[PDB]
């Protein structure tokens, strides 16, 4: 398979646009939180949907697959929610109807913290001008990098999208180093999203032993995995 | 066993 | 400053071994934490040299070279750590006359996990046959990428290293294709650097929670 | 001022 149908059987596999079916009103912590735990678990499901169906996931041992989607699930969540803000400056887009400013983060302790670097890190990829197919690429990495023969295909299969995602750079024309130099910058914005994610979990699992937010089955199976 | 139905149904 | 400049700029910069001695009996949680402990203190205070040495790094704010220091000294630390022991597999090189093997990690609560993703980690980097050139890169690119205008500066300085890393890349003489895809795979693997060093400050908290051994002046510091 | 002494004061 070419790096370009690689590229459009990840764009086939995209997750389908999510709402939380929330009429519009003024966010207030019990509000805010409980939308954004409702909509993670939903974003799950489609999440293992989407997983499924890049090439060779599927041919992962049980094992590998569930250890790959247990780990980098809010790594995953959270570039989906970079790229759908990358036109909104100043907001982050969780979903249509759940649409949140750094403001409003400050109604619940240890958020704008979060949501301040999820922003300054979107603001990067929108620098760099972030492409959709670069987007696709990236987030099809995270699950298959976060490996912390079945080894053998998930090398084979991250090799496989990483060329890819060398392709779409050279597709846009530029200049040879900056085609290097643009392959590094996504990659090691990567950390970021890395860290932007851990935060996040760490928020979670103190809501979830607060008993704060309703913890829906797969969200919660997802978080003690992840902890744990 | 929430994750593993879900990647072995359709 | 060109890149091969640049480079040789890191490669003198490089700090010197720190020597410890391995304890007279066999380890025990406290002695060989007494040990990582006070090797991590005396590597760090080398590591702040480090830094001041890296072109343009001094010209930053202060707050912000503690700022990218405070977030990535373990990242750093285990970098190092990994490639001091790239000649050595099944083993991890803390320091010359400090070889831990992977089964010494049982005297510790917790720290067996942690020596196993260094392992696993150090035979990725064994496997892509990283060179010392391009060690010295990723280095500095750790510490310069985690920004975890001074910030205009910074993103110029991380280019700038990351342009000595092609350039490094590009006399190896392969392919622009593979220099490319090597390139993706050297830095795909820092985030495998990160997750170790987050577990491994994680384990260095909760043994200061536990007093197994004591820790504060500079670690404590740069812990918090 | 470890941190802080190490990067200015040395
Ligand atoms: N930070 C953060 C949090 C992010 C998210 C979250 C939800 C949907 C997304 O697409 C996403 F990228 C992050 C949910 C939470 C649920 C509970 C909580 O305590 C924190 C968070
Ligand atoms: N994992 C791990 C740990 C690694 C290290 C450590 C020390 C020197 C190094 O060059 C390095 F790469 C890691 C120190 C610790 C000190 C206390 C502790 O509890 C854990 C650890």
């Amino acid at each position: 398979l070419s790096p370009e149908q690689l590229v459009l059987t990840l764009l086939e596999a995209e997750p389908p646009h999510v709402l939380i079916s929330r009429p519009s009103a003024p966010f207030t912590e019990a509000s805010m939180m409980m939308s954004l735990t409702k909509l993670a678990d939903k974003e799950l499901v489609h999440m293992i949907s989407w997983a499924k169906k890049i090439p060779g996931f599927v041919e992962l041992s049980l094992f590998d697959q569930v250890r790959l989607l247990e780990s980098c699930w809010m790594e995953v969540l959270m570039m989906g929610l970079m790229w759908r803000s990358i036109d909104h400056p100043g907001k982050l887009i969780f979903a249509p109807d759940l649409v949140l400013d750094r403001d409003e983060g400050k109604c619940v302790e240890g958020i704008l913290e979060i949501f301040d670097m999820l922003l300054a890190t979107t603001s990067r990829f929108r620098e760099l001008k972030l492409q959709h197919k670069e987007y696709l690429c990236v987030k099809a990495m995270i699950l298959l990098n976060s490996s912390m023969d079945s080894s053998r295909k998930l090398a084979h299969l991250l090799n496989a999208v990483t060329d890819a995602l060398v392709w779409v750079i050279a597709k846009s024309g530029i200049s040879s180093q900056q085609q290097s130099m643009r392959l590094a910058n996504l990659l090691m914005l990567l950390s970021h999203v890395r860290h932007a994610s851990n935060k996040g979990m760490e928020h979670l699992l103190n809501m979830k032993c607060k008993n704060v937010v309703p913890v829906y089955d797969l969200l919660l199976e997802m978080l003690n995995a992840h902890v744990l | 066993h929430k994750l593993v139905q879900l990647l072995t149904t359709t």
